[PDB]
């Protein structure tokens, strides 16, 4: 019983630009934490952040993510031309043992 | 102490229109509640016994109905002499105890 | 004609204890089952009292045990109440109504009285 | 049909060579009429007596797992009285 | 109602029935709910586990009658009893319920 | 190191199977689990192996497999049909979230 439901399906910002790419879940049952992977064609995902708003090491400064129950965002400051592809966030939850994914906020950097 | 909780405590109606009463047993009081209607300044009117019982003399409308902890007076065309207040007793278990009593209202 | 009328009520004091009549007539007083019921001023009906034609077995509500006492007169027709250590919650109306079927005593309540007023 | 109250791995805190056991399972209940003699002693006079036994842990160690916060680590399981039944 | 560690059933069992009036108890047949029902525990937040329990109570019920006789006149003699039709696993209701452990005296007159 | 291996064809037929092969350490101390992902699609889990123990978390025809002496998990697909046959990557857990990922596997069928 989770509909991990992201927001923006396509994000049209240009470079060096605002990004928010919502990422909504299905009150109270088991714990639980969200998750924010970043895969692109051609190449596996690759976790970002862990957990709703720490990220892993390798990863940049820029990639942050926001929030506590039922809507988290990862938000990027300077949008660049490294940074293109689909991004899927994800919910690891207790007893409906699970691990789900919501689609992807591809994105698609301006000409 | 088997208390009966009657509802509502108050309703205002207007003549021909079909009103329903309840009258619910906190126990199984299993077909000992009877409906005791009370005009301004007199005394009680037995108008059904039993759970659906009707004393003799009862106009065809006040129809009564119920089985174990739930019970219902219903009056079909409520016509101008019905506004008293309404009363269900049980008389199952000692003490006997009657209830919080509706009251039908015109306008 | 099943007359059933009730008298003595008057305004008694804290402490103070009444005594309620209901004579009754037109129906064998002798082979039903007799009860005094009472509504508060918050128009409201509470029990207080059975005797059983010949009665003596008798029955009565919690909170009246110990200070009510029903009587009763197959020979007048009459029925009693010894109302004794009465506080402010007893001022109420005062009916004495009949029960069920004289084979069945739990049944309905009918022929009430017409009330006595007691007020504290 | 229905899982005796044992311990259980629970995968999410659960980790090899560091296996959480979690207490759940089944427990004998019982719901009948309020005997009359009891029915007397009530304050409130319920009218259905319920007996109701729930799987719960009676040692647990406090262990710590790989994301730094602590879990309760259950070592032994025991039908007991109940406490969050009411409702 | 499926092996041994059984679900949620109702069962048949003899009920002592006496009314507040008269001195004879009798016994019937009847049917209680009971079994053995789903229950867990929490690992995580600590200060207490606040996870609900469920305890098997009654679901569809009817009621029916046998009359005690033996009362003095004035007592009704007409008791009910309550069939279980079907049985649930759910909480414990506060107003109609006695919630706790194995209770007082066991279903039966002395 | 995690070396998923992929081929994808095989008939509307009964049985498929799949590798991730992986090294740089210590294989008896982290999860691991397959997810698959089906074209122009988000990714959905498929199941859980204890490569400790040995013992399996699906969700709701997938047995999976893994040999702590060749350092290897197995998902093996039966019932081959078009609901089933895309790319399968092949991940570790490390803290309740994937931090590694194979390179990917796609199994398609025909008719
Ligand atoms: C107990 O009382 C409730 C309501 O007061 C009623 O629904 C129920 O049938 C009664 N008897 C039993 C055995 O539950
Ligand atoms: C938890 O309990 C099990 C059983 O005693 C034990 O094997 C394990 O080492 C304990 N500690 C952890 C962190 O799982």
């Amino acid at each position: 019983d989770i509909e991990l439901t992201q927001s923006p399906d396509s994000l049209a910002v240009s470079l060096g630009q605002r990004a928010t790419i919502s990422c909504r879940a299905s009150d109270s049952y088991g714990n639980s934490f969200m998750q924010w992977y970043q895969q692109k064609p051609g190449q596996p995902p690759k976790l970002l952040i862990y957990r709703a708003s720490n990220l892993e090491s390798g990863i940049p400064a820029r990639f942050s993510g926001t929030g506590s129950r039922t809507d988290f965002t990862l938000t990027i400051n300077p949008v660049e031309a490294d940074d293109v592809a689909t991004y899927y966030c994800q919910q690891s939850d207790e007893y409906p043992y699970m691990y789900t994914f919501g689609g992807g906020t591809k994105l698609e950097i301006k000409r | 102490d088997i208390e009966l909780t009657q509802s509502p405590k108050s309703m205002s109606m207007s003549v021909g229109e079909r009103v329903t009463l309840s009258c619910k047993a906190s126990e199984t009081v299993d077909s000992f509640v009877s409906w005791y209607q009370q005009k301004p300044e007199q005394s009680p009117k037995l108008l059904i016994f039993g759970a659906s019982n009707r004393f003799s003399g009862v106009p065809d409308r006040f129809t009564g109905s119920g089985s174990a902890t739930d019970f219902t007076l219903t009056i079909s065309s409520v016509q101008a002499e019905d506004f008293a207040d309404y009363h269900c007793g049980q008389t199952y278990n000692h003490p006997y105890t009657f209830g919080g009593g509706t009251k039908l209202e015109i306008k | 004609q099943v007359q059933l009328q009730e008298s003595g009520g008057h305004l008694v004091k804290p402490g103070g204890s009444l005594k309620l009549s209901c004579a009754a007539s037109g129906f064998a007083f002798s082979s039903f089952d007799m009860s005094w019921i009472r509504q508060t001023p918050e128009k409201r009906l509470e029990w207080v009292a059975s005797i059983t034609n010949v009665g003596t077995y008798t029955y009565y509500p919690g909170s009246v045990k110990g200070r009510f006492s029903i009587s009763r007169d197959n020979a007048r027709n009459t029925l009693n109440l010894q109302m004794s250590s009465l506080r402010s919650e007893d001022t109420a109306l005062y009916f004495c109504a009949r029960q069920g079927t004289a084979a069945q005593p739990y049944w309905y309540f009918d022929v009430w009285g017409a009330g006595t007023t007691v007020t504290v | 049909d229905c899982p005796e109250c044992t311990l259980q791995e629970n995968p999410f805190f659960s980790q090899p060579g560091a296996p959480i056991l979690q207490c759940m399972g089944c427990c004998f209940s019982r719901a009948y009429p309020t005997p009359l003699r009891s029915k007397k002693t009530m304050l409130v006079q319920k009218n259905v007596t319920s007996e109701s036994t729930c799987c719960v842990a009676k040692s647990y160690n406090r262990v710590t797992v790989m994301g730094g916060f602590k879990v309760e680590n259950h070592t032994a399981c025991h039908c007991s009285t109940c406490y969050y039944h009411k409702s | 109602k499926e092996p041994l560690r059984p679900r949620c059933r109702p069962i048949n069992a003899t009920l002592a029935v006496e009314k507040e009036g008269c001195p004879v108890c009798i016994t019937v047949n009847t049917t209680i709910c009971a079994g053995y029902c789903p229950t867990m525990t929490r690992v995580l937040q600590g200060v207490l586990p606040a996870l609900p329990q469920v305890v098997c109570n009654y679901r569809d019920v009817r009621f029916e009658s046998i009359r005690l006789p033996g009362c003095p006149r004035g007592v009704n003699p007409v008791v009910s009893y309550a069939v279980a039709l079907s049985c649930q696993c759910a909480l414990c209701r506060r107003s109609t319920t006695d919630c706790g452990g194995p209770k007082d005296h066991p279903l039966t007159c002395d | 190191q995690l070396q998923q291996s992929g081929a994808e064809l095989v008939k509307p037929g009964a049985s498929v199977k799949l590798s991730c092969k992986a090294s740089d350490y210590t294989f008896t101390s982290y999860w691991m689990h397959w997810v698959k992902q089906r074209p122009g699609q988000g990714l959905e889990w498929i199941g859980e192996i204890n490569p400790t123990n040995g013992r399996t978390y699906y969700n709701e025809k997938a047995t999976l497999t893994v040999a702590a002496s060749a350092s290897t998990a197995a998902m093996q697909a039966s019932s081959l049909t078009s609901e089933d046959s895309a790319v399968y990557y092949c991940a570790r857990r490390y803290g309740n979230s994937f931090d590694y990922w194979g390179q990917g596997t796609t199994v398609t069928v025909s008719s």
